[PDB]
RNA sequence: UUAAGUUAUUAAGGGCGCACGGUGGAUGCCUUGGCACUAGAAGCCGAUGAAGGACGUUACUAACGACGAUAUGCUUUGGGG
RNA sequence: CCGAUAGUGAACCAGUACCGUGAGGGAAAGGUGAAAAGCACCCCGGAAGGGGAGUGAAAUAGAACCUGAAACCGUGUGCU
RNA sequence: AUGGUAGGAGAGCGUUCUAAGGGCGUUGAAGCAUGAUCGUAAGGACAUGUGGAGCGCUUAGAAGUGAGAAUGCCGGUGUGAGUAGCGAAAGACGGGUGAGAAUCCCGUCCACCGAUUGACUAAGGUUUCCAGAGGAAGGCUCGUCCGCUCUGGGUUAGUCG
RNA sequence: ACGCGAGCUGGGUUCAGAACGUCGUGAGACAGUUCGGUCCCUAUCCGUCGUGGGCGUAGGAAAUUUGAGAGGAGCUGUCC
RNA sequence: AGAUGAUGAGGUUAAUAGGUUCGAGGUGGAAGCAUGGUGACAUGUGGAGCUGACGAAUACUAAUCGAUCGAAGACUUAAU
């Protein structure tokens, strides 16, 4: 129940392709506020 | 229904303390899911004092705690009375809510998707 | 559980000690090798 | 054209860091200020550290518009690892990582 | 225009060359130290209190060394500049 | 005859740290620059760290400081 | 004529040092890296950058003389793997501090121990004590806190022992 | 692998204690029995069961579908 | 529906969830009155009173602002 084997850096690489983190939405106000997400109180210049 | 991954006994006296602390300030900060099972709560708790009746005073002197609220001009009183004579008056005429949320962002120790509840 | 070493000063400084190893041709030995390999420390 | 910034031995593990920073590759500094602040993790907002006093240098010394700056380029590479014990009744220890932080960012052009 | 046929266009990621960095501390060079020898001295001290030490004494001053209530030293001469 | 995995255990904090009830066992650790002239002053930064400026023949010579390999980790890239 | 193991004979390739000779070298040595060059081989030159001082050539002499393996020794590095794990006890809210808060402070409520996780005296441990200042390092996360660091203070006996 | 213990037990062995019978000068042996007596592992590869991500089908999308093949199913009994 | 993510239902022109109201269902006669009762207790007021997941209804509360992606019908030949 332990490595039989090394793990080469390509099948390293190869597993940790979707390892990985996606972004936030970051859309703008033009309920109230400046730039910042949508249909929200103010994160970062923003009222709504 | 939600458990918050805490026992029965602990959850019913910090929902019971919660809503308390709430009546005290029209609103707090804490996570999300402690405020969605607040609200249901409280809103039943805002049902009974819109009777005023001695027996919802009795049920709701089971959830409130014996707690006292100091006024303002050194006037005090609970939370009790303070919801019997206070509050029951201001959503008379409404029909539901009688509450709003508002997300946050995360806090620092975790990703806790914190929240801010208050009346409405 | 209990392991060794439970310590007593007096016995540290008996079983050990100055005018313990200075009794006999046997102890004083060793001091010459302490001081001979110049180890700072004598019981 | 080109501005530098650099934080010494930060006491983060560089695949701790890497992928925060594997997104602004290629962006605007605003856009990438807000992701900052946006991601909430640890690495976050001391790489907005490291941008804000970037940005300061290519100002201050150079003086190019804070607009037309996208990122050049960004990465970090390993550190100084310093080393820890660890009790178990018996003999037992670990690592802390460190990490070099580097971005450098232009004003697209030459 | 329809058929029948061929054929692309993708790199999420990876591989191979190239370049640029990082870590780390080999190599190169060097010596402060040592090893073995040569020749000549010397071989060995203490109850007048030994070796070996402990406590102290100094501007700061930490240890190391020096010296010990005359305590980071005194008298003395000869040199000394 | 060796030149810091050598040479004595010990070129520095050595019979020391440390270990051991106790005898006893017993390490690691050298190199700025000719000169410290050891980065005045500005900017970011909570600070650290930096970027400029400045010194220096040289600061990818900046105190952990001569060269600085390899494993290893990374960013770009031409062909796939 | 020329497959070839133990093995035998022979020819050699290089490394360090010494003598002599003759030389190179801040107009940049040694090392270092690159490279599409030469040699039948051990290997050797050249140029190119870094490098910032000593080194080759010829001849002969001498040797701690040539390493891929010894479940070899010493150091650094990975892999596993962002995995496994993060050691006993009910917390919640507000307010505050502050660059920065779940983890610090203050308050309220709640909860737990309950012949005790309580209080004493010893042994043993030796300044961990208190008052300030500190995030650099330590704290199994965090950290404005600390039994962490710095500074400065701190233990009083005829009857106690 | 007298199918399977990195899937379970260990009742028996075989362990060290002990008894009996026999043999052995004895130390001990037998097997002749008897009571009792400690079963480790965070799954890297293939493999398997499920689940997604990626891309491609010479225009792009939504929905419905043929099915090349693959898997599954076939047990009996009884009164009239 | 479901480890996750995928699936599905909805996203203000809205009944998605919650609340409120009603109901269902379950439990078994609330409190306060009054009466009886020396008392414990009992009766009526009253199939009362309560009721988490279930059902309807009601926009009272929140799913609003908004962002990102997203093709340009290839060639050959015979028909056309």
């Amino acid at each position: 129940a332990v490595p039989k084997r090394r793990t080469s850096k390509t099948r390293k690489n190869k597993r940790r392709t979707h390892f990985k983190i996606s972004v936030p939405g970051m859309t703008e106000c033009p309920n109230c506020g400046e730039y910042k997400l949508s249909h929200r109180v103010c994160k970062n210049c923003g009222s709504y | 229904y939600r458990k918050l991954g805490r026992t029965s006994d602990q959850r019913k006296a910090m929902l019971r303390d919660l809503a308390t602390s709430l009546i005290i300030s029209e609103r707090i900060e804490t996570t999300e899911a402690r405020a969605k099972e607040v609200r249901s709560v409280v809103e039943k708790l805002i049902t009974l004092g819109k009777k005023g009746d001695l027996a919802s005073r009795r049920n709701a002197a089971k959830t409130l705690r014996n707690v006292e609220i100091l006024n303002e001009d050194e006037t005090t009183q609970t939370a009790l009375q303070k919801l019997f004579g206070e509050i029951a008056e201001r959503y008379t005429e409404r029909q539901g809510g009688y509450t709003r949320i508002l997300k946050q962002g995360p806090r620092r120790g975790d990703g806790a998707e914190s929240v801010i509840i208050e009346l409405v | 559980v209990k392991r060794t070493y439970q310590p007593n000063k007096r016995k540290h400084s008996k079983v050990h000690g100055f005018r313990k190893r200075m009794s006999t041709k046997n102890g004083r030995k060793v001091l010459a090798r302490r001081r001979r390999k110049g180890r700072k420390v004598l019981s | 054209m080109e501005a530098k910034a650099v934080a010494r031995t930060i006491r983060i593990a560089p695949r701790k860091v890497r992928l925060v920073l594997d997104l602004i590759r290629g962006k605007n500094a605003a856009e990438a200020i807000a992701i900052l602040k946006l991601t909430n993790k640890a690495s976050s907002p001391v790489i907005e550290k490291v941008l804000m006093s970037a940005l300061a240098n290519a100002e201050h010394n150079y003086d190019m518009n804070t607009d037309e700056l996208v990122v050049k380029e960004a990465y970090a590479n390993e550190g100084p690892t310093l080393k820890r014990f660890r009790p178990q009744g018996r003999a037992s220890a670990i690592n802390k990582r460190t990490s070099h932080i580097t971005i450098v960012v232009s004003d697209g052009k030459e």
